[PDB]
Order: structure tokens, then sequence, then C-alpha cells
């Protein structure tokens, strides 16, 4: 209870999904925060690689966008300057994270090349980026490639930070369900049907939240959509409360920004 | 091969502004005012924020092509009110009720 | 592909770097790409009309031999994964090269 | 005459930093730098982009004209 | 004279003269495969 | 030929759980349908993902390497 606006109401809390209640919005903001948090946050992830040695059988191309879509951690994200920002050649430490992976085979058996195998050999300064995410219970990691025998692989990976808008890579939320008016009060759609709407259509889990529709009830056009359910999972590089914080910030950067550019060209009008 | 580049749809360039606003002669007190490399997140915040004023008679906005990153908003205001007033207003609604937002769910998570 | 034809007895082509003053009539695309014996090595990116393979062939002063290399195809791309030399039947030289491209 | 030609250099700024590429066509100031990954052809100034070894090694801005070598 | 070349059958890296017809030593395939370049290999992830 | 890392309708890594999902097809002895609500694809589109994947690298690493 902060102010009279927005109110949210958490049904779920755990590391990699979220659910919550949104209450006293409109539909626009809720589709913009929705937005937002599918393609407006900065991420890091692997954007550049040198390829030294490749004796597998598969192609340079094929292991680059593997490894570009191996998540990182990007908890400390906003500590790492933009590549185009930045005041360097090609990439330095205050504003990329190099990454080195060597692979061998020397067992008969085919040998397994994962994410746990990267190696940062850059500096961090204590920033707690560049760590691959590993979730799986035998902490391996993304099956990048497997070796045989006799076959080497050498390469060396920088990251850099990015948004999903310009590459699906840097995305930190895989799926985002939206939902309102779990029933047809408002009306908003119209139900497809045989024989019956009620028997065909099967009940959406959010209709225990709100009160059934009364029948022989007149129909309320003085009524918007002002409740929504929203669950957020997370690819595990930012947590679900972070990606969310984020994305409220990423909105009210934008709009904080037009107001900037609004009041320096009425003043430079002026 | 004709393929434009990522960053073109959130970057500005050289030689553009985020906003312009040209003054419209269809209507007395309207004005149309193009945004660079932003469309449908939050063009839609703005209209309905606008729609939600008393003053503004009309409020819209489109996007001309989905190849090019940009919209055109169309603000209409009563008489003795500038639309660039309406969009300042609308604006700071829009950030206090995001930060309203923020610390709600700041708080709700904090238990 | 491209192969070495023995014209009469010592009128013989030969996989070797072409060059502005000893040979003629060069191809518009450029050299610098090719090695000593002729053949681009692979994992180089290549593009245009860039020479892959480099022939020369004896017309019969100076100027005793002219450009007779195959360029890459001009609206292709890529990057050589893989080159192929070995011997033809009667035992001259035989070279194959390979070009791979991602369609997206 | 002209140091930037082929020679493998890397993209310095703008959109495409830290690209790899090699320089095929330069006349005037503008110079035509192929990019590896990406199949098409960029126009940059060729002072802005840096200078690297073909083989491999440390890159150099284009401070080669005083140098009239490579490396 | 520094061109490296490996045999397609055994896997064996040689190194031959322009008088020496191509084929491997430690076996009698006639097939060579170029070494690859030690040129920059540098690959874009997006 | 390989597992893809990211599932290519909504983003979800896959790519960590084809290990996982042999292992419970050949020796925890249940159909491919609950081994993959165990993993914790709960989409079709994640389910797809693994359930139509062919693993061609297997066929591809058969033959003698250099
Ligand atoms: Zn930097
Ligand atoms: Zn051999
Ligand atoms: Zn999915």
């Amino acid at each position: 209870m902060s102010e009279e606006g927005p109110q949210v109401k958490i049904r779920e809390a755990s590391k990699d999904n979220v659910d919550f209640i949104l209450s006293n919005v409109d539909l626009a903001m809720a589709n913009s925060l929705r937005r937002v948090m599918i393609a407006e946050i900065p991420t890091l992830a692997i954007d550049s690689v040198e390829v030294e040695t490749n004796t597998t059988v598969l192609a340079d191309e094929f292991i680059a966008h593997r490894l570009g879509l191996i998540p990182l951690q990007s908890m400390d994200i906003e500590q790492l300057e933009y590549s185009r920002d930045c005041f360097c050649e090609d990439h330095c430490d205050k504003c990329s994270v190099v990454l080195t992976l060597q692979a061998f085979g020397e067992s008969e058996s085919t040998t397994n090349v994962y994410s746990k195998d990267l190696v940062i050999v850059s500096n961090l300064m204590g920033r707690n980026i560049g760590h691959p995410i590993i979730q799986d219970k035998e902490g391996n990691g993304v099956l990048i490639c497997k070796l045989r025998k006799g076959q080497e692989l050498k390469l060396t990976c920088v990251a850099k930070k990015g948004i999903a808008k310009e590459h699906a890579k840097w995305g930190p939320a895989a799926a985002i369900e939206f939902e309102y008016d779990p029933w047809n009060k408002l009306k908003h759609t119209d139900y497809w049907y045989e024989q019956d709407s009620a028997k065909e259509w099967p009940q959406s889990k959010n209709c225990e939240y709100e009160d059934p529709p009364n029948e022989g009830d007149p129909f309320d056009y003085k009524a918007q959509a002002d409740t929504f359910y929203m669950n957020v999972e997370s690819v595990g590089s930012i947590p679900v409360d972070q990606v969310v914080v984020r994305g409220i910030d990423t909105l009210q950067k934008k709009v904080a920004s037009i107001l900037l550019a609004l009041t320096q060209m009425d003043q430079d009008k002026v | 091969m004709n393929a434009p580049d990522r960053f073109e749809l959130f970057l500005l360039g050289e030689g553009e502004s985020k906003l312009k606003i040209d003054p419209d002669t269809k209507a007395p007190n309207a004005v149309v005012i193009t945004f660079e490399k932003e469309d449908h997140t939050l063009g839609n915040l703005i209209r309905a924020e606008l729609l939600n004023d008393r003053k503004v008679l009309f409020a819209a906005y489109k996007v001309e092509h989905p190849f090019f990153a940009r919209f055109k908003l169309r603000i209409q205001t009563t008489e003795g009110y500038d639309p660039k007033d309406a969009l300042k207003n609308a604006c700071n609604s829009i950030i206090n009720k995001l930060g309203a937002l923020k610390t709600n769910f700041e708080t709700e998570w904090n238990l | 592909m491209d192969q070495e034809k023995k014209y009469g007895m010592s009128i013989t082509e030969t996989f070797e770097k072409p060059q502005r003053t000893n040979t003629l009539r060069m191809k518009h695309g450029t050299y610098d790409k090719l090695d000593d014996d002729g053949l681009i090595a692979p994992g180089v990116r290549v593009s245009g009309e860039d020479v892959i393979i480099g022939k020369t062939t004896p017309i019969s002063a100076y100027h005793s031999k002219r450009d007779a290399s195959t360029p890459l195809r001009s609206t292709e791309n890529g990057i050589v994964d893989q080159v192929l030399v070995t011997t033809n039947q009667d035992g001259l030289k035989f070279v194959k090269v390979r070009v791979r491209t991602t369609k997206i | 005459r002209e140091v930037a030609l082929g020679k493998t250099v890397r993209i310095r700024s703008a959109g495409y930093k830290g690209q790899l590429g090699i320089v095929k066509d330069v006349n005037g100031d503008k110079a035509t730098v192929e990019l590896h990954s990406k199949n098409k052809h960029i126009t940059i100034d060729k002072h802005k982009l840096t200078y690297y070894n073909r083989e491999g090694g440390e890159g150099i801005t284009y401070d080669e004209l005083v140098n009239r070598r490579g490396r | 004279a520094t061109l490296k070349y490996i045999c397609a059958e055994c896997s064996s890296k040689l190194s031959l003269s322009r008088t020496d017809a191509v084929r491997c030593k430690d076996c009698g395939h006639r097939i060579l495969l170029k070494a690859r370049t030690k040129r920059l290999v540098q690959f874009e992830a997006r | 030929m390989i597992v893809p890392v990211r599932c290519f309708s909504c983003g979800k890594v896959v790519g960590d759980k084809w290990e996982s999902y042999l292992n419970l097809l050949q020796e925890d002895e249940l159909d491919e349908g609950t081994a993959l609500s165990r993993l914790g694809l709960k989409r079709y589109c994640c389910r797809r993902m693994i359930l139509t994947h062919v693993d061609l690298i297997e066929k591809f690493l058969r033959y003698n390497p250099l």
C-alpha cells in the first residue's frame, strides 16, 4: 500500500516463475509492461566468436549460434557499458566479458562439451556477470557439442550487452502469460459453438478468483478491464522479481526520455 | 542482400530527432507529433492517458509501415490548452503510476 | 572443379599464383587470397568474384603464359571449408574446392 | 600506393564495433570493407577502422602511412 | 615448400615440393586435404 | 543434428534436458508424455522441441575423424 494507483497480489513465488494479479490498472499499461518485459530488458550474451581450431563434425556457424544462444548471468548488467558507447577499439573489461572454451577428445567414448566448461579470462572487477547459468541437477549445463577421440575444439568468445529487440538471444523471459476477464462479462469476445457455449468451452483456472456472472442481468456497459492475471517465467539469467522491476524501470526510463526530449526541444525552440 | 540492420529500430541515427511536432491545419488547436525508433509500446500508453484527460478532444496514433520503427500521434485539445501541456501531464501521470506499481510490487515481494 | 590439361607435350597448365607482369589477361578479381600452390586454404572468407583456383596456360618479348583462373560466382559468397587435391587418370593435377554458407 | 588494400581490419565504433573483415576497394576517404559473418559490404572511413595482421597480432591505427608497411 | 597437407585416409600431416607428385607416405593414398589457414577467423553469434 | 539450445516458440532453454530425457526413457520405464511432464515442459511448444528431435550427431561421429 504505497499509492492509490496499481496494486499487486502475488499468488505464488519461485526462483523461475512468479504469479501475481494486477489491479487498478488499465489494459494499455499492462500490455506495455508485458512487451517491455519481453523485448526490452538488457542482458549479457555472447556476440562475437573466434574459432581457432575446429576438427569436429559441426560447422563453425553452428557452434557460434549455439554459443550465442547460451544464457549468461546478468545480475550486474547495469555496471557494464554498451559496446557502441565505449571509447575502446573493439572491447575491454569495462564493456565486455571474454570467455574461452577448450575441449579435447581423449576417452574412447564420446566426450560431450557443456556450458560449464566455459572459463572467464577477463577481469570482472567484482561484478556478478559472465557466469554461465546452470540449473540442471547434474550441474552440467547446455550441451554445446560432442567430440570423439582425436577431435579438438578451441575457441574464444566475448560477451556484450544487448536487448531482445536486436536479437532474440538477449531475451531474459521465456513465456509470459497474460489473461483478464475469465468470464465474458465485458463481452470482449464471441464464443464459437455448435450446440452450447459453456459446455464446449473449458473454464479457465482463474475463474475461481472472480464472481460468476448472474443470469438475467443487464449488460454492464460502464465496466472496463481493470484486473489482470500475469505469470512471468525467466530463462535463468535474471530472477523473475528483478525481471519485473527492470521492466518497470525501463518503461519509466523511456517515458522520462520522451519528457526530457520534449523539454529540451521546447527550450531550444523558445 | 537487402536486410536492414537490427539496431536501426531502436538507435537514433544522424540528422533526426526523437520528437517532431508539426502544426495541423485541418482542425484548430491540433498538432501532429512524430516519434522515431519506438512503436506500439509507448504510443498506446500515451493515447490511453491522453484519452483519460478531460480537455483533450482527440487522441490517436498509427504506424505507417512495420518496416520503419516510427509512428505519428495526433492530439487535439480544447481552446486555451496547449497539446504539449497535455502530453507532459500524461507523461507525468504515467511516471507516477509506474513508480507506484514498482513500489507495490517490491513491497509484496518482500514478504 | 579444376583440372590441368596437357596440350601437346610441354604445353601443360600449372597451378600457381599468377602475376600482373609475367601472365596476361588476368581476371578483375583479387588474387591475394591465393597461396603459392594457387589454392586458397580452408577457413578463409570469400565473396564476389574472388579467385579461388589459380591456373595459367602457356600461349605457345616475354609474357609466355596467360591467366586461366576460375573466379567465384558473383552472386554467391561464403567460407571455404574443405580443399581437395589429387591426380586424375593420366597423372596431372586435380583440385576440388568447397564453399560453405548459411542461409537464414 | 594506398596501404589499406588486402589487409585484414577491424571495424571500430558505430554499429559494427569489433567486427572482422578485409578491405577490398578503397577510393578517396571511404573504404569498402567486407564482413566475415555477414554477407554484405559496408563503406566506412579508413581512419576510423584499426589495422591488424593477416596471420594475427596486435592492432594499430591508420599510422601505417608513416610506417609504410604492415603489422 | 611450407604448405601442409593431410592425408584423407590415415590423417598424416605432410609437406611436399612442387616436383613431388601428391601422395601420402604412411600409406598409398593419393588424396590430400589442405590444412586449415592460420589467419584470423571471427564469427558473429548474432 | 543436435538438440536445440532454446525452444523456437517461447525461448525456454531445453538444451540441458536431452540427457535427462534419455535416462528417464531408458531405465525409468515410463511413456514419453510423463517423462516430458517430469522434466518440466508443460506447453506443447517446448514438448515438441525434444519429442520430435532426431540425434544425427552420432551418425556423423561414426565416421573416422582426422
Ligand atoms: Zn570498451
Ligand atoms: Zn595416408
Ligand atoms: Zn517453448
